[PDB]
This record gives structure tokens, C-alpha cells and sequence, in this order.
């Protein structure tokens, strides 16, 4: 049933439960490092295979506790040379494998807290298999999710103005990854080498909600203070006020499409499909 | 003296780039020698006549370089200077062929290369060999290697050096200065009431 | 930048030159003889032949007046591998037989011998001193049983050389170098003024 | 994957990518 | 002045047509207008390479300005008018046609 | 009625039959060689049209025997200066067009042998129209599909271990293409010039199956001997043992995703959506 | 499609490509 | 994508020479 | 997209030297 | 994609000078 | 977005693109 | 002596790149001549005063 993901004394059991006929575990095997000749005087190419393969695990599952969800995010985001070890409950896999969060990806872990769905968190994990003996690095960086015990609304603070996000249709998604870690080819052996880098990670909070009342004021406050201002080196304080057990984070909306106001025919309200924030420098 | 038994068969190449390099070729060198006091013309008749017939010119198609080698007193040595200049500028094949393996292969070795799409089926001298791990490529330069900007720069550099070192008495009295080097590290420890400083300079 | 530097260097290079200096001339001239090898072993043609670098050097050294190659033996062997210009010996020699020399026409010489040897992969012409002139190889082993091996050497002009030619007499001389047959080796040089195009005749 | 005169100008960095979290 | 021609080749057959110094002319016509000879020159470089399966021949050609560039003034025009100088230089030192 | 593809003495008839409202023939007309000016001081661009156009044919149909399917694969993959002629049974096209396999494409021909069907092969052909008089080349390479008369399982041999692919849900797809051929623009013809190159082709076998019993052993044997080993200059021997009338091929898994193990909730078995093999040098 | 100072560095290789086999 | 070496080298000429123009010659 | 500097500089050398070759040296 | 000519020329200068450094100067 | 030795070679043209008409 | 009658109208261009080039420019040249025994200064006063 459960899959165990562990690093030293930290251990997270992931139920690996899903509905109907959904894909719980995908394992992709590859040879990214085969040289297949693009040309040559043969009908069929010459090849050479000289390096480590690729094995990728994609785990879909659910968590029954928000506390465990934060532990999983912390575990995935943490830089440490102590092996991240995965135990899979299926006979085709060895009892433990050494893993890196997905090699090049900004999105190794997705945690969804959907509307309704009390004490159900949707988990998607991408993991790359690495050599147990070839985990290399200098720095430890322990990732901490800020946690508090309140009830209050999700609050967005920028330039002394605070905006309370509507509870109506509220969904939260968190995305975590380590794109600055190197997973590197090695000759003569099966699995690649993991270079753990005490460097910048990906940590993103996405909100979806429906703005039902005080529509101009609510939307204008967010747009005027976040989108139409320059925020400088600082950003936005994103405070969960204890929803999902979460606390206060410093973030900024990034890119072309972090926020959308959607108006639909025959509806008296505004839909926000996404409001997307990336966590910025805050540790001292 | 050496041959590589494992040739580049038609199935064994996978990339090639084979030019004739005739950009820098000329057909006349005049070399001034003695104290600039005598001269010799090195005269490639063939190339001059071919340019005439080709372009339809009224007279032979001279392309010329002038050199001064003022320490040379022998005419036959001045000829060699000019001949060497022509020879190193001549049109040549200078192709890349891309294969695999050939770790035993060296510059100066001979190899059979067959490339049917190119109509090559020859024994060639290796001018240069390059090994790439990762892409797993062996890159052969055949017949001759020519530079690019580095050829222009090196030709100029040598010319500058030659002109700089004129009039230097090579039997001059030598003198010597010795460059020597030693260092002392001064370590600082600071203690205040049993508390060590966190940083010192 | 490079043009300015180059233009500057040239000006300084040529600075001391007397432009009313006595002038002298050397002409660069170029010609080639192709020698073609045919090997017949009991009615089977060889799949490949090389006129080896030793053979090229034998003809070169003979042209300088050092001495003619003394072609003595047809050697046969049991190894078709590693055929090159660079071959100084057969891969694996099994038998050796004394040649008979025939001169069918000007520009051609034939060396032939009667031989018994199983599994012949390779054949070569060898001088008294052991210098290999040609090596030829068969794709499949030939069984010789009192069969005639013939090696034919044919001399021709290289028609790729522009505005120079080896004459019929010169090609005959190269044949006579190979055939020990009193060649008319270079002893003199001439200059003239008729511009009528070059021919073998 | 990009070429000048048929030679690749892409670096053979042996750095892996593996597909992101499904969502 | 230079020209670059790009051609497809098979078994190196076209490569053999362009030895160094061979004459190349480029003619242009747009619409039904008669052909104009726009470039005359001589081959300096023939290159054939593998371009993703294609056998691509580049021919590079230079023109007549090379002869003024790669030649030097042999006799001295001190005490000549520029007219007399131009005549002397072009007729002695260059392979091109002089017309006063 | 029925579409003929021929090259000299060799001829293959493709039925051009499909179910219901499916696309049997697509012909695309293109001017890829027009220069439309990206800028300039007018409202509308100046243009110049000065070269041959594109015509592409996409043919879909079904073949009623495996032998014809192998002949079609051979016909498409073969390098020959003899024009490949296409006869289309529709009045809007001329009786014969000269064609090349799709101009820069790895997949010109797709052959599918789906599970649960006998003597019924799905054909997809992509063909480029070329000038009939401008088929240019020097080389000649007759392609042969290895054929044999057995009944045996599909066998993957690597490093002395033979793995038999499960028969259950077993579906086979072959893609063939000639990407190293050049189709090139001509000044004042309607159609381009076809440079036939005696150079490396595309030939790929894709398998899908359900692994039902001896599950760890079967999957592990494959992944141990193929994916977690360096195969060198050699590869897998892929032997069909007479299934579809096919024989023994030498191949290698290429790239980042050639093999995938899929686990679905509530199922006691492993799905393989893809096992992908590219054919390598053996045609000496 | 790539530019340096508004001028295209993509080679106008006159090579056709056409839609892949549908599957 | 196939990149024209003539156009890369021709476009970047202004920038290759600038470091030297910054230093005189 | 990671671009190899040695590959670019080595590939473009032919074109970098060509303006100079056109002008003599 | 728009490519900065200063960045290409600045980044590759390293590799443009190496062939000449290999040959002395 | 392209890099030589980790440095971005893409020009920071301060130029906007926004989504096309839906169709 | 020759004029190209066609011209480049505003609708006929489609790319342009027009600099003023001035990175090579200097305002004083001193030339040594006569085996280096005499000198002359060429003096561009305008640029000197403008700078
Ligand atoms: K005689
Ligand atoms: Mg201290
Ligand atoms: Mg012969
Ligand atoms: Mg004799």
C-alpha cells in the first residue's frame, strides 16, 4: 500500500491510493546517452552505448494529513548529501532505490488541496534513480515550510495593503523542485551521479478562486498593489493564517500569465483560474 | 611509414567536410637578399597561364608577394625561401572525415577512406586526429591542415618578430637576472578575556 | 585592423630594399609519370595493387643517377591484409621465384614466372636487395599449380598536370629504369621560345 | 539541436531531464 | 568582389568541375527580361560537406580586383603626371587591358 | 478503388479502405519558398514567388496480408534512382505522380498490427511529389525485411539472456522513413528535385503488451540486460520467430522514453504502453 | 527563426519537410 | 535549425572588433 | 539550449578569415 | 529568438584566441 | 532562451508579447 | 556619373541598418619623413575643440 520516502531520520509514507483505473506508478527506462549516427553509408545506423541509463519514477497518490504534506515538501526541497531513499510496494522493484527529485525539473512534487476534499491531498512525485554511492556535495540546506495554527483567510500583503482571498471555490496547489541539482552521466555503470547543490530551488503556490462579493474592491486591491506597482527587491507577504496549517511566506508573481480575471456569459461574478506566486529570498 | 589496417569504409564514416583550399595561393614571390642588395623571382608559370586562359586576360595572371630576408647571402637559399612560401600557400585537399575508434592512429599515418556519396576511395595521410568522448567521435583531418584567423595572426607575428630581431648582435655579451620568490605568513590570534575574535586581518 | 597591421608590416619588411637591384629568376615546373600495375595469377586478376613507397623511391633514386632497381623475384604470400603504399614486405611470404623479363612495347614491361603454391592471397615484385616495388592482393585464395604469374608495369603521363608533359621518350626512360635497360636519365636542361601546347609526341 | 555546416553546436552536457510532476 | 554558389552533388561529380582558377559566370534574369552577366570570376575554394544527409557543394569565387591588389608598382613615377603614371603602372604591373 | 505504389518491376497495391468518415487521402499544396517581407513601409507586404511548390500526399488504408506490408516497408526504405510512382484512383489527380517518402521525416510509413485482428494491417503513407525527370543519385541500396515461417514468441536477446514478450495485449507498430534524402527547390518547375542518398534510414519497431505472470522475472530480465547494461557497439537481437512472418533484426532502445512500466490502481498486472527499438547496423 | 540585430541567421537551405505519417 | 556561418560571422563583426577599438588599435 | 563555444568558434573560423583573404592578408 | 551580438562575441572570445595561443602568439 | 557557458546570449529586448486571438 | 532611376521608395525597403561610424577617428597625425629627420603635424582643430 504505502511507499516510503526517507532521508536519514526523516520518513514520509505515501499511501499510493487512487480511484478506479488511474496510474499510480509509472517507471520510464531510457538511454539518453546512446549515440545513434544521424548519417553514414549504411541502411541502418551504427550506435554506441557507453554510459549510465535513466530510470524515472512517477508516483501518484494521496495524503490524509496536511502536516505530512509539508514534511514531504520539506524533504523534497532540502539539499543534503544523505541519500533520499524510496521504498516501492511492488515486486518488480528492489526494496530500496536511491533517488533525486526529477533531474532538470521545476516540478518534482505537486501537492493539491482541492475545494471540498477535507484531509485529502493529491500527490504527484517525479524521481530520478541515482547511484547510492555517487551522491556528492558540500552544503546542507534544510527546507522549512512556515506553519501556524490559525483559522484566518489567505492574506496577500503588498505596500501596506492587505487583500483577503475569497474562500469561495478556493483551491491551493504547491509545486516544489530542484532544477539546479546535476544528474550526470558516468561510464561503465547503470545509474547516474547526483551532485547536490546548495543553490536556488523552485517553490510555487497557485490559487484558484471565485470572487463573489465586493468584486471591484477585492480585484482592484490585488491588481493595483501587486500588478501595477513595482515591488523592487522585496515582494508580497503571502499569509495562509493557519489554513492547511500554513503560515507566512514572501513571494512574487512571475511571468506573463500569473493572474487572470475571467468573465463568463450570464454570470454575475469573476473567476480567477490562476493566481501564481513564487517564493523569494527570506532565510537569514 | 605507418598504415592503419582498420580503414574508414563506407559504413564507418558518418560526417565529412572536404574542401580544396586555394584562397591564399599566389604564383610569384620576389625575395630580396643580401643587404637588400640582390633579388630573386620565384615563378609559377602554370598558375599564371591557367588564370590567363580561364579569365581571358591580355597577359599572364601574376599574383605576387615581396619578402626581404637580409641575412641571406646565398641565392639558392633565397630561392628556397620563396619556394617554401609558394608551397605552403598552394591549393590542397584538407578534409575532415568523422568516424569512430582509431586510438592507435597518429598524424603522419596512412589510412584507406571510402565515401561513396562523395566518390572518395583513396589512401590518405592523417594530418590531425581528434577524439571526442560523449558524442563518441573520431575526427580525421586528411592530407593537410590549414588554420583560419590564427594563420593570418601567426604569419604577421613571425614577420614582426623577424623585423624586431634585426641588428641584434647574436654574439653579444650575455648577462643574467634570476627571478626568485619567498613569503612569510603573519598569523594573527586575538584573545579578549578568554574570547577569541571571530575575524582578524 | 588586420589589413592595417599587414600593410604596416609589409612597408617595414621591404624598407631597406634596393629596387634597382640585380634580378634573378627561378621557374617552377611540374611533371609526373603514372605507373600502372596489373597482376595476373593463372588467369585471375588481383583485386587490388599498390606501387609502394619503396618502389616510388627506387625510381626516384634511379632518376638522380644512383642506380637502377634490379628486379629479381616474384614473391607470394598468405595474407591479404593491410595493403598500402607503406608496405615494405609481404604480409606472410610463402614462396619466391626468379623472373623472366619481357618488353612488349615502349612504355610497358612484363615480369613473369611459373609457380606452384596453394592459398595465394598476395603477390609482389622484389629486387635482388629485397626492396618491394608492388604488392597485389586477391579477395579469395588462388591455388597455383605450374601457373604463370605475370606482373605488368605500364608507364603513362599524368594528364592532370597542366601545361607540362612527360614525353614518350621520358616515359620510355622510366620504363628503362624499371627494366634495368640503359635509360636516358636526366643529364641536361633546355629553355626555348615556341609556345605551341605540350604533347607526349 | 542546432547545426552549422552539419556539425552540432549543442554541447554534450551529460545532464539528465526526466518528465515533470503530472498534475 | 566575390560570389558563393550552393549546389547539390552526387558521388563528388560536380566538385570536379571547379578546380582552382576555373572561370565562373553568374547570369541573372527576372521575369522575361534578357540575361545579364552580373559576376565573372575564378574559383578559389570548392567545399563539399555533409549537411544532414545532403551533399552540399559550396563554390567560392573572386574577381578581377584581386590583380590590382596582389601586385606592386615596379618602376618609379617620380616626375610623371597621374595620367602618365596610370599608363605605366597598369601596362607593366597588371594583367588587365589599358585604354587611355 | 485501390492505389498502386511502384518502382520499376516492384508494385504494391494499397486498398485505401477505412471505416465510416475517416480521411483516406489528404493532399496539401504549399508555397514554402515564397518570401513574404516581414517589414517595409507599406500596410501590406511585398512578396516574391520564384521556386517550385510543395505537394504532399497522406494515404491511409488497410493491407490484407503481412507479406505485402513487408514489401511496402522495403519499397519505401529502398534507396534507388528509379522513380517511385504513385497511382491515385481519383479524378482530381493525374494517373501517375512521382514521389519521395516525406521529405525530412523519420515517419513516412507507419504499419500497425493491432491486437485482436488477423490479416489486417493499418497503413499510413506520407509522400512528397517530385519532378519525374529530376530523380538524381548514384547509390543503390535494396532494403530487405528479414522473414521466416515460425509461430514462436517475440524474443529479445541481450547479453546471453533471452526474454519472451507476453502475447497478451501484444500490439506491433513499424515506422519507416528516409530523412537523409534531400528534396530541393528548383527555379521554374512546379515540383522539386529528389536527391536519393545511399545513407542511413529510419526503421523502428514499437511493442505494447500486458505482463500478466512471472511479472518481476520478465520485466527485470529485460531491464537488467537491456537498460541497466552498456550494450556497446552491439545491441539487442529482436527475433519475431515468424510472428507476422518476420525474422531476426538487430536493434537498440533509443532516447529518454523507449520503455515504460505502468501500474494502475486495482490491477494485479503491469502494462507496457511502449517498448521502442530502432534497427541498427547489420545489413553488411 | 533567429536574428542578430534584426537580420536572420537561419540558413535558407531550400530543403522541404512535409507532414509526418499520421498514426 | 541550420545556422548560416556567414551571417553569424558577418553580424558579429562589429562586436569582435570593438574590444580593440576600445584600446586604440 | 546549451551552446558549445568551441564548436561555434571553430565552425565560424572559415567565415571570420574570409574578409581578410579577400583583401590579401 | 533575438540573439545579442555582444554576448556571442564576448562569450566566444575565449575560444577564438585559443588556436593562436596554441601556436605561441 | 540560450546559453554559452551559463551566460544568456538572448537579448533583453524589453519587448512585449501577449496571447493571440483565440479562434 | 550614373543614377539608378528605379530608386528605393518607402514601400521598397524592408530592412535597414544605418550607423555613423566614429570609433577609429583621431584629430592629430604626426608624420616623420626624410629618413626621420623632419616632421609635420596634421591638425584637425574642429574635433579637438568639440571634444
Ligand atoms: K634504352
Ligand atoms: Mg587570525
Ligand atoms: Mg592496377
Ligand atoms: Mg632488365
Amino acid at each position: 500500500v504505502d511507499a516510503t520516502l526517507s532521508r536519514g531520520g526523516t520518513s514520509v509514507d505515501i499511501p499510493l491510493v487512487e480511484e478506479g483505473g488511474e496510474i499510480l506508478l509509472s517507471s520510464t527506462f531510457g538511454k539518453p546517452e546512446v549515440n545513434v549516427r544521424k548519417s553514414g553509408g549504411s541502411l541502418n545506423p551504427r550506435v554506441i552505448d557507453s554510459w549510465s541509463g535513466l530510470q524515472t519514477f512517477q508516483l501518484v497518490g494521496k495524503l490524509y494529513d496536511y502536516s505530512t504534506s509539508h514534511q514531504l515538501a520539506d524533504l523534497v526541497k532540502t539539499a543534503s548529501t544523505t541519500p533520499l531513499e524510496l521504498q516501492i510496494p511492488q515486486d518488480a522493484y528492489p526494496d530500496t532505490v536511491t533517488v533525486a527529485p526529477a533531474a532538470g525539473q521545476a516540478s518534482a512534487l505537486t501537492l493539491e488541496y482541492p475545494a471540498g476534499r477535507k484531509d485529502l491531498v493529491d500527490v504527484s512525485l517525479s524521481l530520478t534513480r541515482v547511484d547510492p554511492n555517487s551522491v556528492r556535495g558540500v552544503g546542507d540546506q534544510q527546507a522549512t515550510t512556515p506553519t501556524t495554527t490559525g483559522t484566518g483567510p489567505v492574506e496577500v500583503t503588498a505596500g501596506g495593503t492587505t487583500v483577503q482571498l475569497p474562500s469561495s471555490g478556493l483551491s491551493v496547489e504547491r509545486t516544489v523542485g530542484r532544477p539546479n541539482d546535476a544528474v550526470r552521466r558516468v561510464p561503465r555503470q547503470a545509474d547516474p551521479r547526483y551532485e547536490v547543490k546548495a543553490k536556488v530551488t523552485n517553490d510555487v503556490f497557485t490559487f484558484s478562486f471565485e470572487t463573489l462579493d465586493n468584486i471591484p474592491a477585492t480585484l482592484n486591491a490585488l491588481t493595483d498593489n501587486v500588478f501595477r506597482e513595482q515591488l523592487g527587491r522585496d515582494g508580497v507577504t503571502l499569509d495562509f493564517n493557519g489554513l492547511l496549517g500554513l503560515g507566512s511566506v514572501k513571494a512574487i508573481p512571475v511571468g506573463s500569465s500569473p493572474f487572470r480575471q475571467v468573465h463568463q456569459a450570464g454570470r454575475g461574478w469573476v473567476t480567477v483560474p490562476t493566481l501564481e506566486f513564487r517564493r523569494i529570498y527570506s532565510n537569514e | 611509414t605507418v598504415h592503419i589496417d582498420r580503414g574508414v569504409d563506407n559504413t564507418q564514416w558518418f560526417r565529412y567536410d572536404i574542401p580544396e583550399l586555394g584562397k591564399e595561393a599566389i604564383n610569384e614571390v620576389e625575395v630580396w637578399f643580401d643587404d637588400g642588395e640582390e633579388s630573386v623571382i620565384v615563378d609559377d608559370g602554370t598558375d599564371k597561364l591557367d588564370l590567363q586562359d580561364s579569365l581571358g586576360l591580355p597577359s599572364p595572371g601574376t599574383q605576387r608577394k615581396e619578402l626581404q630576408r637580409p641575412l641571406v647571402t646565398d641565392i639558392s637559399d633565397a630561392e628556397d625561401i620563396g619556394r617554401k612560401y609558394l608551397a605552403f600557400r598552394n591549393s590542397t585537399l584538407s578534409g575532415t572525415v568523422t568516424t569512430y575508434g582509431l586510438y592507435d592512429a597518429e598524424p603522419g599515418d596512412t589510412i584507406d577512406i571510402t565515401i561513396d556519396p562523395r566518390g572518395i576511395d583513396e589512401e590518405f595521410v592523417i594530418a590531425a586526429i581528434e577524439y571526442r568522448w560523449g558524442v563518441d567521435e573520431t575526427i580525421l583531418t586528411v592530407v593537410e591542415k590549414r588554420g583560419d584567423v590564427d594563420d593570418i595572426l601567426s604569419e604577421l607575428s613571425e614577420s614582426v618578430q623577424r623585423i624586431e630581431m634585426q641588428g641584434a648582435n647574436r654574439d653579444a655579451p650575455k648577462n643574467r637576472i634570476t627571478t626568485t620568490n619567498a613569503a612569510a605568513i603573519v598569523s594573527v590570534d586575538v584573545d579578549a578575556g578568554g574570547t577569541s575574535a571571530d575575524a582578524d586581518r | 585592423i588586420l589589413s592595417e597591421l599587414s600593410e604596416s608590416v609589409q612597408r617595414i619588411e621591404m624598407q631597406g630594399a634596393n629596387r634597382d637591384a640585380p634580378k634573378n629568376r627561378i621557374t617552377t615546373t611540374n611533371a609526373a609519370a603514372i605507373v600502372s600495375v596489373d597482376v595476373d595469377a593463372g588467369g585471375t586478376s588481383a583485386d587490388a595493387d599498390r606501387f609502394v613507397n619503396d618502389g616510388r623511391n627506387a625510381v626516384r633514386d634511379a632518376w638522380t643517377g644512383a642506380g637502377n632497381p634490379d628486379i629479381a623475384n616474384i614473391v607470394v604470400g598468405d595474407d591479404n591484409s593491410g595493403l598500402s603504399r607503406t608496405n615494405t614486405t609481404l604480409g606472410n611470404q610463402t614462396d619466391s621465384v626468379s623472373v623472366t623479363e619481357s618488353l612488349p612495347s615502349a612504355k610497358v614491361v612484363e615480369y613473369s614466372a611459373t609457380l606452384t603454391q596453394s592459398g595465394v592471397e598476395e603477390i609482389g615484385l622484389e629486387t635482388s636487395t629485397g626492396t618491394l616495388l608492388t604488392r597485389a592482393t586477391f579477395e579469395t585464395p588462388v591455388d597455383l599449380s605450374s601457373d604463370t604469374v605475370t606482373v605488368t608495369l605500364t608507364v603513362s603521363n599524368d594528364d592532370s598536370v597542366s601545361r607540362g608533359v612527360m614525353t614518350n621518350d621520358g616515359q620510355t626512360a622510366v620504363r628503362d629504369v624499371l627494366a634495368d635497360n640503359s635509360p636516358t636519365l636526366p643529364t641536361d636542361y633546355g629553355y626555348g621560345d615556341d609556345s605551341t601546347a605540350v604533347a607526349e609526341t | 539541436n542546432a547545426t552549422i555546416d552539419g556539425r552540432q553546436i549543442s554541447e554534450s552536457t551529460g545532464r539528465y531531464r526526466s518528465d515533470p510532476s503530472r498534475r | 568582389d566575390y560570389a558563393v554558389f550552393k549546389m547539390d552533388d552526387r558521388g563528388g561529380q560536380a566538385f570536379e568541375a571547379y578546380p582552382r582558377g576555373t572561370r565562373v559566370e553568374a547570369y541573372v534574369s527576372e521575369g522575361t527580361e534578357p540575361l545579364d552577366n552580373r559576376f565573372t570570376g575564378y574559383v578559389v575554394e570548392r567545399r563539399e560537406n555533409e549537411q544532414q544527409g545532403a551533399d552540399v557543394l559550396e563554390v567560392e569565387a573572386y574577381s578581377f580586383d584581386q590583380f590590382l591588389r596582389r601586385n606592386t608598382v615596379t618602376n618609379d613615377q617620380t616626375g610623371n603626371t597621374i595620367s602618365q603614371a596610370l599608363a605605366d603602372i597598369i601596362q607593366t604591373d597588371t594583367p588587365v587591358r589599358f585604354n587611355a
